[PDB]
């Protein structure tokens, strides 16, 4: 889930009019646009101008040369003079810097004009303001990508000799602290800490353990397994074994290994039918249930394969997969299978339903609401929002607004990313 | 911060 910059260089030829080339420039050795580069940059493109109609030049481009003359290490005025004296036919060599987001369906995007040192200074200022300036802290952190937050944390520690997460742990409280500390962890660190929390102490928070283990992919689970061992000095599988038993343990342990078959380009029609018939013969068709058979099929096959298996299953069975689970099993095991099949069939709708359940009644299941808003904000929140609005008739934004208040509400609404 | 029209 990582951002990228695509730096490319392009030659652009324009015809000067009475209005000129139609853009403004900034920079120079005497007017350094940032701390380092003395380069010349396009700061604005005038509408209905030469550069605009041509469409190639972008705001933010660096001008490398004008008619073959380089704009490297020039005073601002010397660069202006190259433009003023370039004639009516002007050849530009420019450098484009294009920001690429990690996911197309995330709600939180990388910030364009990002300066980790400035953000760290501003957050320290907000922490040290009398009474704590939570608004500024929320405004910054919910409007930076997770990778940018890691860079802020690094600059903060260097400046203050304190870890940013610890400083905010001390400065904040309540649900807002929970949101902010969650946003500061990497995705694997966050999931690992949420898994540990679901198991630490007497009993188990099966709801949270199931949500994470059933919804994460092989790539996410492999990194969680690695980070969990670094953070807690034990294997995630050993903690699952410690906290669970019976068939529920078998299913959780199997899923947590992250060894599901990857999506392939070959559709295995013969296996689709055999899997569907096996699911029927293991469950609705017989007395009792062959749970190991269900576990093997539903944990080992790829997600696109299982989507087709569940459709073929309806050719054999009078009930669909979800209804069959309800009839065959119970307890933690039923809850796990139901969550898993929902994640296979439509994962954004799965999270939309969990979000609705966390708010629909008296109060709020804040732990679930926060974890989904934090963990899915850079993955598929736009699809979650679309499923939510389609099913429930009002936006996710609307439900968050009614159920939460204060700076905590503000933070969740930023992670939502907008109204629908 | 000088911004110059060209
Ligand atoms: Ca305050
Ligand atoms: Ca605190
Ligand atoms: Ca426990
Ligand atoms: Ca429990
Ligand atoms: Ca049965
Ligand atoms: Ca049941
Ligand atoms: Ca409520």
């Amino acid at each position: 889930s990582h951002m990228d910059y695509l730096v490319t260089e392009e030659e652009i030829n324009l015809t000067r009019g009475p209005s000129g080339l139609g853009f403004n420039i900034v920079g120079g050795t005497d007017q350094q646009y940032v701390s380092n580069d003395s380069g010349i940059y396009v700061s604005r493109i005038k509408e209905n101008g030469a550069a605009a109609l041509d469409g190639r030049l972008q705001e933010g481009d660096k001008i490398l040369s004008v008619n073959g003359q380089d704009l490297k290490n020039l005073l601002h005025q010397d660069a202006v003079d190259l433009f003023r004296n370039a004639g009516y036919a002007v050849s530009l060599r420019v450098q484009h810097r294009l920001q690429v987001q990690g996911s197309a369906y995330g709600s939180v995007k990388a910030y364009t004009n990002f300066d980790a040192e400035r953000d760290a200074l501003n957050i320290e200022t907000a922490i040290k303001t009398k009474g704590v300036d939570e608004v500024t802290i929320v405004n910054i952190l919910t409007n930076r990508s997770n990778e940018q937050r890691q860079d802020i944390a690094f600059a903060y520690q260097r400046r203050t000799k304190k870890e940013l997460a610890s400083a905010l742990k001390s400065a904040l409280s309540g649900h807002l602290e929970t949101v902010i500390l969650g946003l500061l962890k990497t995705p694997a660190q966050y999931d690992a800490s949420e898994l540990k929390a679901s198991m630490k102490g007497l009993g188990t928070d099966e709801d949270s353990l199931i949500e994470i283990i059933c919804s994460r992919t092989n790539q996410e689970l492999q990194e969680i397994n690695r980070v969990y061992k670094e953070m807690y000095k034990t294997d995630l599988e050993k903690d699952i074994i410690s906290d669970t038993s019976g068939d529920f343990r078998k299913l959780m342990v199997a899923l947590a290994k992250g060894r599901r078959a990857e999506d392939g380009s070959v559709i295995d029609y013969e296996l689709i039918d055999q899997d569907a018939r096996d699911l029927y013969d293991a469950g609705v068709k017989r007395k009792g249930t062959d749970v190991p058979k269900w576990i093997s099929i539903m944990t080992e096959r790829s997600v696109p394969h299982l989507q087709k298996v569940f459709d073929r299953y309806k050719s054999y069975s009078p009930y669909d997969m979800l209804e069959s689970i309800r009839k065959e099993v119970k307890g933690d095991l039923e809850n796990a299978f139901l969550n898993l099949v929902q994640c296979i069939q439509n994962k954004p709708l799965y999270f939309a339903d969990r979000l609705y359940d966390s708010m629909k009644g008296k109060g709020t299941r804040d732990k679930v609401l926060i974890r989904i808003m934090v963990s899915r904000s850079e993955v598929d929140m736009l699809k979650i929002r679309s499923e939510f609005k389609r099913k429930y008739g009002k936006s996710l934004y609307y439900y968050i607004q009614q159920d939460t208040k204060g700076d905590y509400q503000k933070a969740l609404l930023y992670l939502c990313g907008g109204d629908d | 911060f000088r911004e110059t029209e060209v």
